């Protein structure tokens, strides 16, 4: 039973309501607890912010919020959380072993690839579909133009004859008889296997290789280093990864984006990738790890950097420091950390066959098309008769 | 190991349901081809035509004379041949050697119980070090049954690994990091694609209450936000392997042949069926 | 001042990808060729067999109907007479068309890509790491 | 029969492309059509 803020957003009162809390921090601190007698009043920190040096209004003092002003205060003797381990947070309180070594990383929202009607007409331009049905009726015409006026083959006979070869089907069983038909038919045959060899090229370039966004390099990527009005990252507000960002140098321009654009909480964060706001969000492995395998639409893709742990602080001097080092270094030696790991991070749904059946719709489409106008073509050859 | 590929691999090109429908539309089709045939060639000839068609082998059919079952066969033709050609497009790419690891880890059943199985596979680990004390403490049946193949030094374990007198070798995590990274040919890896049982750390050791333990913790966590180690792995602790067309044996496509014989157990089957219902 | 600027740089050999008289039989081995007559063979006779005891083409036909099947030839000429062996000719059709897929698809594969020379690339080169 | 039948069903079955030819009814020439094709 831990209690907690009632509203996260700001400009709300803040009421203390008991909720429940639960998951792989609560079952350390249990086991801690279990290991040497202590009881423990768990409690949210009133400031959803992890805590970072900031300079309040009030000028010459920086002052230590959220949970580390929390813990810093004397409202608070021990700390669990996903906390990353930096040495401005060394400098005044004293962390234990880490109990989960990551590292920041990128998250970004998977771009499911989109299937088009016209898939199978893509690799072919337009005007090119024009020009070569135009040629499909230019040479069936003339076909049978030059076969009618030879002493030495009808509309129909030709036309068919010409569908067939070019669809490599064979529906035309009648030939050309003139020579000079017979060279026409010969070479443009030649030009219809020409056609749809290039066609088969050009579709087995276009599969492989489709992809319009290659990567996200870590923090090395060209299109990352320089922003950019459309490609808009950001991170959580007023945490480790903020430090870091802010005190490298190198990355001081990166930090030029990051006042720019920043969410109070991971989970707004999380929620705008997906709703396609976000073009990336930067934060730790393990929770972003997670939550592309919850979310099955969000992927992990920049490698990984700035290597650290997940530590569990106390004030600067606390006997207790000892004595959960080596209990937690005990959890890290025999097989409990493992069991956490299974049991809260690595049970996932789905992470990720290619031509599904929405991905290649336009054929059946194409055929069903024909299916319910072959009725009509009926009808139509029926009036034909009749006249 | 020696990676194997799956016999359905020729099947993945298109999902399971996407070949039933294909083939029930080919016999709708081939049923509407035999009824235009019939208003203006048997429903067996008619799905042997739409069936050579889609399968452009120019295999002997008799081809309709109505004209409006001609444009339907052709347009059919039409999607046999897209059909192939995306069939054939990523074919080559699906194709491919895939590598299966030997174990899961070190709860694997083979590290647990190593004789009931009938080849006796060998694991060992160098004595007097970290690891032997974690194996101690954790497994002793595992250690009891890995003292007889124990191990000298690193190079050690790596020639005997390289040779076969010795199947895995279980030791720090950075150590074979580094040596799978500096091998040549990559013959050998790490289980689990870097897997991490003991997840611990290096530290610098110190002698109790030293006066040098906290400006030693600060300098080492400053240089962990400037990145500077990041800088010391890529000098050192990469390696070749990290980075990172073939022949099609029997194997490769075995499924293809599994298919061919299965066909012929139906062909032998429904011969026999024919030969009873006549009879 | 300099007359001439440039760096150092690293000279090899060409190595010409030079073929053999074998530059089409990679994709598949010497055996499969066994294989592959132990596909087609003992499939024809059967598929006279198939006409012989018929309730309702000889063997070289049917012979002719397996090469045609295999390779494009478009000779026919060759339909058999049973419901079994005109299906059985079917299925040996999609089969035919599988293998010369794959065919093409392997040795597309093999010859887009004949690299193995592995160019240097430069200094950053791992193998210029480790002598 | 003719050469140019030859040159016709030989080109035909050059490029498969279902092209209408009088196949030869001698064995031998169907063994060189055989071959012809796979090349």
């Amino acid at each position: 039973i831990c209690t907690g803020p009632n509203d996260t957003s700001p400009g709300s009162p803040r009421h203390t309501v008991p909720q429940c809390c639960y998951g792989f921090c609560i079952d350390l601190l249990i086991k801690l607890a279990r290991t040497m007698n202590f009881t423990y009043e768990v409690h949210l920190v009133a400031d959803g912010k992890f805590g970072t040096q900031e300079r309040v209004n009030n000028s010459n003092k920086k002052e230590w919020n959220g949970m580390m002003g929390e813990l810093l205060s004397g409202q608070a003797d021990m700390i669990v959380a996903p906390l990353t381990i930096n040495n401005e947070r060394a400098q005044y309180i004293e962390f234990s072993k880490p109990f989960k070594y990551q590292g920041l990383t990128i998250l970004v929202k998977k771009e499911i690839p989109r299937s088009t009607l016209d898939s199978f007409m893509q690799p072919f331009q337009s005007t090119l579909w024009l020009l070569v049905g135009l040629s499909v009726h230019v040479v069936a015409v003339m076909l049978y133009l030059l076969d009618r006026f030879s002493p030495f083959l009808t509309l129909s006979s030709a036309m068919w004859f010409s569908w067939g070869v070019l669809l490599n089907s064979g529906i035309g069983e009648g030939a050309p008889r003139s020579f000079s038909a017979r060279i026409l038919g010969m070479v443009w045959a030649g030009f219809a296997m020409i056609i749809v060899a290039s066609y088969t090229a050009n579709l087995a370039a276009f599969l492989v290789l489709d992809r319009p966004e290659e990567r996200i390099t870590g923090i090395n990527d060209p299109r990352l280093r320089n922003p950019s009005d459309k490609f808009i990252y950001a991170t959580v507000k007023q945490s480790s990864v903020d430090i870091y960002f802010r005190r490298q140098v190198e990355l001081s321009t990166m930090y030029r984006h990051m006042e720019k654009h920043n969410y109070e909480s991971a989970a707004e964060a999380i929620q705008a990738v997906r709703d396609n706001k976000l073009h990336a969000f930067i934060w730790d492995s393990a929770v972003l790890e997670f939550e592309a395998s919850q979310k099955c639409d969000l992927v992990t893709t920049g490698e990984l950097f700035f290597r650290s742990g997940f530590g569990i602080g106390m004030r600067k001097d606390s006997p207790w420091k000892q004595n959960v080092s080596l209990s937690i270094l005990k959890s890290h030696e025999n097989g409990f950390m493992e069991d956490l790991d299974k049991t809260w991070v690595r049970y996932q749904e789905c992470d990720s066959a290619t031509l599904t059946f929405e991905n290649m719709a336009g054929v059946f489409m194409l055929v069903a098309g024909g299916i319910v106008a072959g009725i009509f073509l009926i009808f139509i050859e029926i009036a034909y008769k009749r006249h | 190991s020696n990676g194997t590929v799956s016999p359905s691999a020729f099947l993945e090109p298109f999902s399971a349901s996407v070949w039933v429908m294909m083939f029930v539309m080919l016999l709708i089709v081939s049923a509407i081809a035999v009824f235009v045939f019939e208003y203006f060639f048997t429903i067996g000839k008619a799905i042997w035509l739409l069936w050579g068609l889609v399968f452009n082998n120019s295999v002997p059919v008799q081809n309709p004379k109505g004209t409006t079952s001609k444009i339907m066969v052709s347009v059919w033709a039409f999607f046999a041949v897209i059909f192939l050609a995306s069939y054939t497009a990523n074919l080559a790419a699906f194709i491919q050697e895939e590598f299966v690891d030997q174990v899961t880890g070190l709860s694997d059943k083979k590290f647990q119980r190593p004789h009931d199985y009938s080849p006796p596979f060998r694991f060992g680990t160098v004595p007097n070090g970290s690891t032997e004390r974690n194996i101690r403490n954790n497994y002793p049946y595992m250690h009891q049954y890995m003292t007889r193949f124990n191990q000298r030094g690193v190079e050690d374990a790596l020639v005997s690994l390289k040779t076969g007198k010795l199947d895995a070798f279980i030791y720090d995590a950075a150590v074979l990091n580094y040596k799978a990274g500096r091998d040549e040919g990559c013959k050998l890896v790490t289980i689990g694609s870097g897997y991490i049982f003991a997840t611990t750390g290096y530290g610098i050791a110190l002698q109790k209450g030293s006066p040098w333990k906290r400006q030693i913790d600060l300098a080492l966590l400053q240089f962990v936000g400037d990145g500077e180690m990041e800088e010391l792995e890529t000098l050192w602790l990469t390696g070749i392997c990290h980075n990172e067309s073939s022949q099609l044996d029997i194997d490769n496509m075995a499924g293809v042949f599994y298919m061919l014989a299965a066909a012929m157990a139906l062909s032998l089957i429904t011969f026999i069926w024919e030969h009873l219902f006549y009879w």
